[PDB]
């Protein structure tokens, strides 16, 4: 019931007061500079871990490189090895066949220094037969 | 954040890949020449994500294709919308990568890969506001996976602010091509988890399953295969071709679907599931249902075996928005313990006018589920089964690679799996 | 002369800014090429400026880090209204992300952003300061705006700076991230904002549903609702009122502490434009309306809390008799529960001028309507839930390689966070005994 | 581009490669001068600014009289004469004879002309080789020119044909001491080797297409429908290549490990109803049709290509393949998750006018890794040690220059690799 | 590996060479002349391993006659086919051998070596892949064995990297032409051991007693017994005579049939057994039965006694090559007991349309059998019996020889039968 109405304002197109019911129980810089800096930070931090993931790429690039020089180099040592056993292998078998053909002929001519003794023996009981 | 560079790469990745070129361009009411013949305005509002303006009217897709071998980009070329690609973005080998990871990633795939960067490079270039890149690819070949982490390792080196976003087909047994697949698979998926942003995984042994299962095609073809590929890629992409307030670009939809930085890989799911054939009712209720069924899945995991981190939820066709907002309440509800607490409001959803070619209504999910673990489980024991005793090996350790690159790409997938079951049990009370 | 800068930042502050100017040119006769073919009042001149070619063009600056929403404009209704200086825009957007917005991309654009802040504000002849419009939850909303604070702070050390902020609500939202660019953006502008007015879009959201019969109410249908009530708060600086006549005003009547800030507003009637012809109501019945919690900008309880000041703004066919009387009935009704230490009232203004509706738009057209700003304990809630969605998610430290991947410290979080629980602390305190 | 060079060494390998040229001219068109009235024939095919298509091969063998036949012959303009290589005296069924005395003499000029082909490719895949196991040039001349061509081209891709002896139709008692040390030799240097056992299509000529008395005319007409059907896929673009490197990589487990089953179907006599996908596919399993003797029901299974020609849809292949996945009896290694690779090519298998083979829509050739064909190396080894217990015919090759630590060495190896299919076939 | 050298030394040689000169040419298509007259390009096809073209379209047989007397070479000039040779390459002496190996092989026959080797070098230097050497002679005479046992290590010496073969008599008391046949067979064969790679045994032992028990000829005269030898000859040289697989050259047959490089004695067989001009033909099954026939063996051993090393089975004439590879296998499974189990696949087939001369179908069986040994110990139990005495030891001595070559060729064919016996009691174990 004690309401009391206290006029504020009066205008053209408008009016304003205030109305109380009951009073009170209890009567009563940010830097340009300092923002730069935050962004800037974070811009930084921005820039760090993409030049980290691009490193890491670098280093896939690298690994990519080391794969295929890998292959190549498995393919050459075995070009190598396979060129070093076949010419082992033919010159083995050339002094081998060489050395089977050598003791034939060195047989033959064993029964050739023969023959002329025999022949010799004879000539000692032919003719020299009184 | 407007254009995206798309590459495909290898016989999987071009297939795919000119399978959605098609699908998107009957969406936006593009033909084979590139001539825009629609009747919406919706059609056109951001056809430059996708595409680039050419001499006319013409619509040319923004996009490289690429193999080691040319017998693909032949198909290609002959295939429906062949003539649209832009000829000089048809960029191939003629080795081949003999289904060796290590050729596509070290070998051959290195001797071809300058001659793909220049043309991205191309594209990129050109762009007003490049959002990034999407590749697509298998990881079972040697081409799509060796030479296509090898292209998002080099991507990434260039341009290492842009998102690298993978729609990768994973191996299975039940549809193979090469014995060497777990491999092949395991040291992708180890370049996926440190190098891509967002991977949708395309399950061969799921596309199969929905085939043989619920489409009841007693043998099921890579056509047959391709067909909920095509649908997937169709829906999961909505959001970045039409004019939409939820995940409308790359980067926006790996901040919602991405806590931590090595989960990125998602489940995708779609209703209803159709036939090539099957041209012949599904209500909301229905579609939002799905969300949690296996049998919709494009990767062959149970989301109920695991807790989503993140979900977005994709509907299409003349539906009412209020009946859509209404039911995903009532799925998140009703499903409290498959969504992990500790992500509050983690399912997202979106509404577009324009149904995917062929069907009057449809819903795509894009699920980052705990429960993918189980893909790189079943590529980790086809892995070990063969690791374990060295077979096959002496193909990759020829190509120059150490037996510790092996160990070392399962030990990462090995480390994703334990991350995810880390995630799953995780409770609001750390 | 008191002129007011509007700045509406990011999708949200520039669709909101949209529904205000609108909704001013209405008020004041201005049409949508700036010509007003005009007794009068003359107050305008506090929100628009008169070109050489008799325009009125706005004394606003809309910005976005990414161009498709100022493009509407540029292209849009209201063109010609605004001068292309004053639509500034970047190319990417901080993709959900306050440590994008406020420290890699809102960096590129702060200077050119305040240098037509000072073209403005060379064209008053006594600034009052400005009026932020933005959302707390996007990148741009959340970041640009912080950063943006800081600088005005440094450029117009004394200068007033009031806040129209969007509370985030799932019903509309666009990311999950927003409990953090809500905590983080509260933390960094705290100092520098001198009254802000939240406006909760689930609350919104409701009042659309329920008093205007709109089964999926979209960003238009929020947005118009919004600016009636921004018209109600700004009409005094643009008539010649009598209550909130100056900036400094605001804070005088509202603001007790520099910290407890954010007023709750409070409006009525929202009444349905396709209503079956409705007798107008009262001034009990609208004033009745104010002590509803279903009519507030922000969901809260005032039960659960206390008065520490309260302003009614009426507006159209009032005379001081029934206001008066209506306020008896309630407080004989009611528990008006103030602080000890103010006074139980409220300081009342009634401005002559009809409130104005969008044509065709979903309101109807009344003889008379309230806006109640009222400093509650109350509004501590909404720092509650937010606070506790920030805490669920940063337990575990979800998304938060995002932030930290665009420079921003982990230490930042936990900063912002625990300036928000001693908020929480002081609202609990001002209400102590 | 994808250039495979062809190199047909000994009477083996020079007639079978008759038989294959011819069969490769018919199915592309060319005629016996060369000239052609896809584009895939190119990797076998070079040409010439006349527009003569020639063959990238070369004939080597030690005595002239089978190439001359070839010289004198219905293809001799098909070949340039520098690519029939003959010496004058053969290697008398000697290994020693073949790598060491006699081969010696002519392996520069081999590889001179080889080097000449290969300077003719722009993307060189590898080399087929041609030969018999059991005679002197077909064993010691092939050893000497893998061991050079591996100095030559490095790793570089050499894959091999080989006759596995029979003795319904062999030439030598030897032919098991030749056939060790060959493999021995060789080991090391091939890729991947086709066995080919002459008493397998000796027997398929009885019994499928009723011959009394098989000659080689009526086994290298069927051996060149298997050399066909597997490099059909690298000649012809179909529907699923595969490429020398993608047989490599998905038939060998283990450098050593590189003996694939090759099977055959359907052979149908000329006499004498379209057999399925199916039925044919079935008949890849079944031992009457394999080139090799052996059981693979006393082994396992590592790999398996299955190439397919004709009338063939990937649905038919994958329907048959899937009920072949669920046969108890085909046994794959635990080790082994995924063992198919499909090949399909349209042209279907073309035959010789007046032969013996009937006209087929649809065929495939199965190459398969079984542990089986150790059974082939167990045969060959005991033959190998009846002989070599008493050093018999040893001093014919230690009077050539080897020693007999080689034959020791040779058989050692041989046993470790009767081992290796031991412990590759064991549970992990 | 195209021409052949052919050397006949002696009487008997030159008597068995003239005879396969004759039947080679009926069967080749060559009249004594020279020219062809055939009507078979089968007859041709390999006409150069034997003969050289000469002026006109004529055929020379590329053979060496030797002798040291005279005698016998105006009896071959004056037969048939006489004119067929090449007059310069009938090389002779006047003084003979007197039937004594040291005379042949170290006086007389040295005096001559020269002029024959002449002539064998100008034969050889014109081939264009000379095989190797083809030599017929008998080893109990003193020319033939002598002689052509040094014309063998001389020719080696010259040309150690070709084929030496040789058809060689064996003496026998049935129908000899001195008491020391065991004397110059010992001598000889010694010398074969070490220097030839295949030395045909062609035993008058043999040939005698078909001729007396089987062909019924009461009295055998050399004419009879060389019907038998030129059917044999001309059945063992059929594979490098006319186009086929099979141990077409000498290297190739020596690498099949010589498993140890002192056993390289072969016992040749033949089926059927007919006597000059006479016109009586077997099944295959009846004609692959001969193998194990000690009655169609052209050495005195019997197949059942031991166990074949390797042989060579040869068909000729019009008949089925299915029904000779059944027989073949059927002979090979039946008796099994009869070849060594450690040599697999140790028997080898040919089948020939041409027929030889006068018969319409035939087989020739050349065996590596341990069973030969029977031959070289008849020959050293003869040996033996005039060596314990030193009987008509200074017929050698006294051309300069000594005694410790006659040890040393008895020592070196003992131990050739001791081997042979070491590989037929081996096992496969
Ligand atoms: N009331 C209302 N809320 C809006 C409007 N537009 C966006 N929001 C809300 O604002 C939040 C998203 O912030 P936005 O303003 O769209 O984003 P932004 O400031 O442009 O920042 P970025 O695009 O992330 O750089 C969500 O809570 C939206 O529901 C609008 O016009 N009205
Ligand atoms: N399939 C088949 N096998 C053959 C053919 N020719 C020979 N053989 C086999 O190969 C082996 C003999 O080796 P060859 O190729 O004839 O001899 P080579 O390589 O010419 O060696 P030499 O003549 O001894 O220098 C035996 O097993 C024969 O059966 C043929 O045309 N086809
Ligand atoms: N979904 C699907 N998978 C395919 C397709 N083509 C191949 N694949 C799979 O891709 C893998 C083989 O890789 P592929 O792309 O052909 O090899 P690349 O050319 O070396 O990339 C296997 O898992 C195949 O099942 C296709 O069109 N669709
Ligand atoms: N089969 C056969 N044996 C003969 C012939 N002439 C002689 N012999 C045998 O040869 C041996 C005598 O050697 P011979 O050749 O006459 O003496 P040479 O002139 O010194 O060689 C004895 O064993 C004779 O029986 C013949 O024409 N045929
Ligand atoms: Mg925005
Ligand atoms: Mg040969």
């Amino acid at each position: 019931a004690d309401m009391e109405v206290i006029e504020l304002n009066k205008a053209t197109s408008g009016q304003s007061w205030e109305v109380i019911l009951k009073p009170p129980s209890f009567d009563g810089d940010p830097s340009l500079e300092e923002i730069q800096k935050k962004l800037e930070a974070a811009e930084e931090r921005r820039k760090y871990q993409e030049a980290e993931l691009l490193k890491h790429l670098a280093e896939k690039r690298e690994h990519e490189r080391e794969v295929i020089q890998k292959a190549i180099e498995e393919n050459n040592n075995f070009i190598k090895m396979a060129k070093e056993k076949l010419a082992q292998k033919m010159e083995s078998n050339k002094e081998n066949r060489e050395a089977h053909l050598a003791a034939m002929l060195e047989r033959l001519q064993e029964k050739d220094k023969h023959a002329e003794e025999v022949r010799k023996n004879k000539e000692l009981k032919e003719e020299a037969s009184r | 954040m407007r254009e995206i560079v798309h590459i495909q790469a290898g016989q999987c990745g071009n297939q795919i890949g000119a399978k959605f070129w098609e699908i998107i361009s009957d969406e936006h009411g593009i033909d084979a020449t590139g001539a825009y013949h629609g009747d919406s305005d919706l059609q056109l509002e951001r056809i430059n994500v996708y595409y680039n303006e050419a001499s006319g009217g013409k619509y040319v897709p923004r996009a490289v294709l690429v193999d080691l071998e040319p017998g693909t980009m032949d198909s290609v070329r002959s295939g429906p919308f062949g003539q649209i690609f832009r000829p000089d973005n048809f960029v191939f080998g003629q080795s081949g990568a003999g289904n060796n990871w290590a050729k596509g990633h070290y070998t051959e795939g290195a001797e071809l890969v300058d001659s793909v960067l220049d043309v991205v490079r191309k594209e990129a270039e050109s762009c007003d506001c490049l959002q990034g890149f999407q590749l697509t690819h298998s990881l079972g070949g040697g081409t799509g996976s060796g030479m296509g982490t090898l292209l998002i390792s080099k991507i990434r080196e260039e341009y290492p602010d842009r998102i690298m976003n993978t729609y990768s087909v994973v191996p299975s047994p039940k549809v193979s091509d090469t014995v060497v697949e777990p491999y092949n698979a395991t040291l992708s998926v180890h370049q996926l988890v440190e190098n891509t942003d967002e991977t949708y995984c395309i399950d061969n042994e799921a596309l199969y399953d929905i085939c043989f299962r619920t489409l009841k095609l007693t043998t099921p073809t890579y056509g047959d295969l391709n067909h909920l590929v095509s649908l997937t890629m169709s829906g999961v992409t909505t959001c970045l071709r039409f004019p939409g307030q939820l995940n409308a670009d790359l980067r926006k939809l790996a901040v919602n679907m991405v806590p931590f930085p090595r989960l990125h890989f998602f489940m995708p799911g779609f209703a209803p599931l159709t036939s090539r054939g099957s041209q012949q009712a599904l209500t909301v209720p229905e579609l939002t249902q799905q969300m949690f069924d296996a049998k919709n899945m494009m990767a062959a995991c149970d989301p109920r075996h695991g807790r989503y981190l993140t979900v977005a939820a994709i509907f299409r066709g003349r539906m009412s928005m209020k009946e859509v907002d209404e039911q995903m309440l009532n799925i998140q509800n009703k499903n409290s313990s498959y969504f992990v607490e500790w992500i509050p409001n983690n399912v997202k959803t979106a509404v577009c006018d324009i149904p995917p070619r062929g069907l009057k209504m449809s819903a795509t999910f894009i699920g980052n589920s705990t429960a993918i673990q189980e893909l790189f489980k079943r590529i980790s024991e086809q892995f070990t089964a063969m690791f374990r005793r060295k077979a096959f090996l002496h193909w990759y350790t020829g190509e120059g690679m150490d037996e510790m690159e092996f160990t070392e790409a399962e030990s990462n997938m090995n480390d994703l799996v334990s991350e995810y079951q880390q995630y799953q049990e995780a409770t609001a009370d750390e | 002369m008191r002129e007011c800068i509007s700045i509406h930042v990011g999708q949200a502050g520039v669709q909101i800014g949209n529904a205000c100017w609108e909704l001013y040119c209405l008020e004041h006769g201005i049409q949508p090429d700036g010509q007003m073919p005009s007794g009068g009042d003359d107050s305008f001149n506090t929100f628009f400026s008169e070109t050489g070619a008799g325009k009125h063009v706005p004394r606003a600056v809309f910005v976005d880090l990414e161009p498709t929403v100022v493009d509407e404009v540029r292209t849009g209704t209201y063109r010609q209204l605004f001068h292309p200086e004053q639509l500034i825009t970047g190319k990417e957007d901080a993709a959900n992300n306050y440590a994008r917005g406020h420290y890699t991309i809102g960096k590129e654009i702060v200077d050119l952003v305040l240098d037509r802040i000072r073209k403005l504000a060379d064209q008053c002849t006594g600034l009052q300061g400005f009026l932020i419009f933005h959302s707390f939850g996007g990148g741009t909303g959340s970041g640009f705006t912080s950063l943006l604070m800081e600088r005005l702070s440094v450029d117009y050390g004394k200068k007033s700076k009031l806040e129209f902020a969007i509370y985030p609500a799932p019903q509309v939202s666009t990311a999950v991230v927003e409990p953090y660019n809500s905590i983080l953006t509260t933390h960094t502008t705290l100092e520098h904002s001198d009254c802000a007015f939240m406006v909760d879009n689930e609350a919104i959201y409701d009042i659309c549903r329920r008093n205007l019969d709109i089964e999926r109410p979209t960003y238009t249908n929020l947005n118009r609702l919004i600016g009636q009530i921004v018209s109600s708060i700004t009409a005094s600086l643009r008539f010649d009122g009598a209550l909130n006549v100056d900036l400094t005003e605001f804070q005088t009547n509202l603001v007790p502490y520099p910290r407890i800030h954010f007023p709750l507003v409070t409006y009525a009637p929202v009444i349905s434009a396709e209503k079956a012809y409705h007798e107008q109501l009262s001034v009990a019945e609208i004033t009745n309306a104010c002590f509803e919690p279903a009519n507030q900008m922000v969901k809260c309880d005032p039960r659960h809390g206390k008065y520490m000041a309260c302003c009614m703004l009426y507006r159209g066919d009032v005379v001081p008799k029934d206001v008066n009387a209506a306020i008896a009935t309630i407080k004989t009704k009611r528990t008006i529960q103030f602080v000890d230490w103010c006074p139980t009232g409220f300081k009342v203004g009634i401005n002559y001028q009809p409130p104005t509706v969008v044509p065709g738009g979903d309101l109807a057209k009344v003889q008379r309507a309230v806006c109640m700003l009222s400093n509650t304990t109350a509004i501590a809630e909404a720092w509650a839930r937010l606070d506790h969605k920030f805490d669920l998610m940063y337990a575990k430290r979800a998304f938060v390689h995002w932030y930290v991947g665009e420079g921003m410290e982990e230490g930042e979080f936990s900063e912002a966070r625990e300036d928000l629980a001693a908020l929480e602390k002081d609202y609990e305190e001002v209400g102590m005994d």
